[PDB]
């Protein structure tokens, strides 16, 4: 059998969680799940560390799931203990133990329902690429994920031809002591529409707030965050502009009992591979006492096979590093008051984001004429749309196109020349233009 | 009132010195010390750390090194354990790059730099022997990759780059198949950054594939020159080392003072919330913890036991002072210094690998070249 | 034309040579190859760097 | 001569508070050259909201 230790912290469902359970169908891989649940407040860490170990020798399980409400860090990393001391598998499905920390130990065994930082950038140019969004900027602070951050960004420009223009990658340091001068000289070279931050929660307001001082923070731009400024969905620090855009884990749809019935998932279908390819029954030392003498025996092979799991067609895959290959991510926005509403959805290298168009600025019709307004299909050989075109949807069936002709030359010179922006849509009622029993269809 | 440092500290006789080190700061509102010895177990080591604050409540912990050789993970179960209350911790004798992560290790200053800022040393020693095309031999771990990371930020100010950044995977036995890239590279100075035991295995291929002649140059740090790596380093190495990282009274004293400045700062402040008294419900994070950390980098002593005590950003040591080795005629004899800001090499000469006594160029030329042609009917 | 010229070169630059014609017989063109999603160039571009 | 103008914004001194809109008015001027015209008082006021 498999001994599966789900832990509870805090405020949580868990009658609805023993459910899930017994609806946990693994027959076809035969693992004999023996989970087990605990619930106990947050406390001490000695606690949480006493918690495993002791129960560990109780029942000799083989892994663990640990899930929480409180937002703190510390949890994540006193649980790559209990994977790297003890060589037992824990997963950090909710809560801080779900924070996803970059640097773990080398032969820890944790794993984490998240994504990483460079996950999060990828999805930050998918948001600009859907609107054709290509002016770039980078302000980041000395957090440590800033290098990877940048790289991430800077590599994918770089690797697709689609027109990717990057300005400054401003970086500002914090430590300076009265440096608001110094700050601001650096954040004034910002002369970008478009600025992706990465820093601290508490920095962006400092950095907002300086950005209030120089005023320019939200009015045409689109400010591109990661969840890590957002952090609590809940307490917007109000100084935040208007239309801010940020990637979070989708804590919305899925809810505790569904990230439970993976985490007991993840672990019996990755041991029944070791149990029937290496037909091995990992059964260490439960004693914490003298863990030196037990590192004879290791069980990294269970590392690999926990790597690569399937369950109900979903790649359910991690890192070496502890991510997910593939999260569920929603692209969340300000609204006019202090609230996130979710606007997209990014799965599998996807994004069926809700807006078809981001909310002078007018719109504009247009038909289908041979030397005037040629409408051509979406651009293969780098995507969107080339040179000389403009993107110009039809309905039926909502499908982004390209536009261009001598019509649209036209629109371009006095677009830049009026200044002011605009978006085209072809006819669906009609064509030109004619008088049916009084009413006016097509173009006018 | 009763302000509490306790430390957890290996090697008895030196916490003898801490109730003096302790003793020493009252007699300049008052210190109480509560040193423990270390726990063998890491899984025992992190449940002593708030049991003996339970007795203590104390305001910041040093650790030490332990008896056993790991030299790494001792900090671990006193960093995250006091870091959950954003307790600040003090490195006396830790050198390993992952604690320079705020991220990570969110409360923790280190008495002592790391191993990765052995790179800033590398760099200025650079243009003092005029060296500009080097090959880095980092190794895959989080240490080998934070000393090429430094390195390679120098070098871009100086609008330079390394010539090969070969990486090569831990505990590998069989690493002729990295050197035999680097053999056909025109850099002749090579810059090793592996732990001791990953450095014996490079120094013996290096030795048969004669890359330990005379024209080659050796750059080195701390690790590689001592222990099993010391017995297979060829003549020549230009070595590091520290000037007392390996004694502890030394930094006691200075990280004791410092805190000692601080607990003058949080004298007076607003809202000075007290330590949790121990570890049974208090899941408050300590306010003032951070407040202390704050402060603890600031607070720079004026004079120590090993000069001036200055904690960088990340919490590691700020201007210190490394000693170049030299492997001559098996004796690593010191010929040179650092003052923090510039390498002050020693009078006596330094003989390079392969017994030269001039100063090896460090760079050649290939000559022989390979071109690549298409077939173009005129051409 | 070109390798008279190589051989100029040489002589004036006192270096030795291989000439070895291109793999794939192509000058070099950026391109993207979904198979690895990565940016390289092809051929005589390519074997430079 | 080739003359362009871009804005000929105005604003308020006499208005309480109106530091906030006297930022939020400024936020229209991109040109590199400013003919500025005000009080020596209200100059330091202005280079100090732009400052």
């Amino acid at each position: 059998s498999i001994g599966i230790a789900v832990i509870l912290v805090g405020t949580s469902d868990e009658v609805a969680i023993k459910d899930a359970h017994e609806k946990d169908d693994f027959h076809h891989l035969s693992v004999v799940p023996r989970v087990e649940l605990v619930a106990m407040n947050e406390t001490d860490p000695k606690s949480i560390i006493t918690r495993i170990c002791d129960l560990m020798s109780d029942r000799k399980i083989q892994g663990v799931v640990f899930a929480d409400d409180t937002d703190q860090e510390a949890i994540a990393q006193i649980l790559d203990f209990i994977s790297a001391q003890t060589l037992t598998p824990i997963l950090g499905i909710h809560g801080g133990s779900s924070m996803i920390m970059a640097d773990k130990d080398e032969s820890s065994m944790f794993f984490q329902f998240g994504p990483s930082i460079e996950q999060q950038a990828s999805v930050m140019l998918n948001i600009m690429e859907e609107y054709d969004w290509y002016i770039f900027s980078i302000v980041t602070t000395y957090f440590p994920g800033y290098q990877d951050f940048v790289n991430k960004i800077r590599s994918t420009i770089e690797n697709s031809f689609v027109g990717w223009e990057l300005e400054e990658v401003l970086l500002l340091d914090m430590s300076l002591d009265d440096g608001d001068s110094k700050i601001q000289n650096q954040l004034k070279k910002l002369q970008s529409p478009i600025i992706l931050l990465y820093c601290t929660k508490e920095e962006a307001t400092y950095i907002f707030e300086v950005a209030n001082s120089v005023g320019l923070t939200g009015y045409g731009y689109t400010w591109i965050v990661p969840s890590l400024v957002a952090g609590d969905t809940d307490t917007v620090p109000a100084e935040f502009p208007t239309g801010l855009i940020s990637v979070s884990y989708d804590e919305w749809d899925y809810g505790l009992p569904a990230r439970v019935r993976d985490g007991i998932a993840i672990i019996t279908t990755a041991a029944s591979d070791m149990l029937s390819e290496h037909s091995f029954i990992p059964e260490p030392k439960s004693s914490c006492y003298n863990t030196h003498e037990k590192r004879i025996y290791q069980s990294n092979m269970l590392n690999r096979y926990l790597i690569n799991v399937t369950f109900e067609g979903r790649n359910l895959s991690f890192s070496e590093d502890g991510y997910q290959m593939h999260p569920k991510l929603v692209i969340i926005l300000l609204n006019k008051e202090r609230k996130w509403e979710r606007v997209g959805k990014w799965k599998d290298k996807s994004l069926q984001m809700k807006y078809y168009v981001w909310p002078d600025h007018l719109s504009i019709v247009t038909l289908e004429e041979a030397p005037f307004v040629i409408v051509e299909s979406v651009d293969p050989l780098s995507g969107t749309c080339m040179r000389n075109t403009v993107p110009c949807q039809k309905r039926i069936g909502y499908i982004k196109k390209c536009c261009k002709g001598f019509c649209i030359d036209i629109l371009k010179k006095i677009s830049k020349s009026v200044k002011f922006t605009y978006d085209l849509y072809l006819v669906t009622n009609g064509k030109h233009g004619k008088k049916i029993n009084g009413t006016w269809n097509g173009m006018i | 009132k009763i302000v509490n440092i306790g430390a957890v500290l290996s090697t008895r006789k030196h916490e003898q010195m801490f109730r003096e080190a302790v003793n020493q700061a009252n007699k300049r509102i008052q210190l109480n010390a509560t040193s423990v010895t270390h726990k063998p177990n890491a899984i025992q080591m992190a449940l002593s750390v708030c049991e003996d604050l339970i007795s203590s409540q104390v305001y910041a912990i040093l650790v030490s090194h332990p008896p056993t050789p790991n030299d790494h993970f001792t900090p671990t179960p006193v960093s995250y354990t006091a870091g959950f209350y954003r307790i600040p911790v003090l490195g006396l004798t830790t050198r390993m790059s992952i604690y320079s992560d705020k991220s990570i290790h969110l409360s923790f200053l280190r008495t002592v730099p790391p191993y990765s800022h052995q790179s800033s040393v590398w760099f200025e020693m650079m243009r003092v022997y005029s060296w500009n095309h080097i090959i880095l031999l980092v190794s895959d771990d989080h240490e080998g990759r934070a000393a090429q990371k430094r390195l390679e930020t120098l070098l871009e100010e100086r609008e330079s780059k390394a010539e090969k950044v070969l990486q090569f995977d831990p505990g590998t036995k069989n690493v002729t198949a990295l050197l035999m890239e680097a053999k056909e590279l025109e850099a002749r100075v090579i810059i090793l950054s592996a732990s001791e035991d990953d450095a014996a295995t490079v120094y013996r291929a290096a030795a048969m594939l004669n890359m330990t002649g005379s024209g080659y140059v050796w750059l080195v740090g701390e690790r590689e020159i001592s222990g099993n790596a010391l017995r297979y380093a060829p003549d020549g190495i230009l070595g590091l080392q520290l000037i007392n990282g390996k004694n502890e009274s030394a930094h006691i004293s200075d990280a004791v003072g410092v805190v000692a400045q601080a607990v003058h700062e949080l004298l007076e402040k607003e809202n000075i919330t007290d330590p949790p008294r121990g570890c049974v419900g208090n899941t408050n994070i300590w306010k003032t913890g951070p407040l202390f950390k704050r402060v603890l980098m600031s607070s720079k002593y004026a004079d120590g036991v090993t000069g001036r005590v200055e904690f960088n950003e990340d919490g590691d040591r700020k201007f210190a002072n490394y000693s170049i080795m030299n492997l001559q005629n098996r004796k690593l004899v010191q010929v040179g210094i650092y003052n923090g800001t510039h390498v002050i090499p020693n009078d006596r000469k330094i003989i390079w690998p392969g017994g030269e006594t001039e100063k090896p160029r460090g760079y050649q030329m290939s000559t022989r070249l390979k071109i690549v042609t298409i077939h173009q009917e005129p051409f | 034309f070109c390798i008279d010229l190589l051989i100029k070169l040489a002589r004036t630059m006192n270096f030795t040579y291989e000439v070895h014609l291109v793999a794939d017989g192509k000058f070099g063109t950026q391109e993207r190859v979904n198979n690895s999603n990565k940016k390289e160039w092809n051929g005589m571009m390519g074997e430079l760097l």
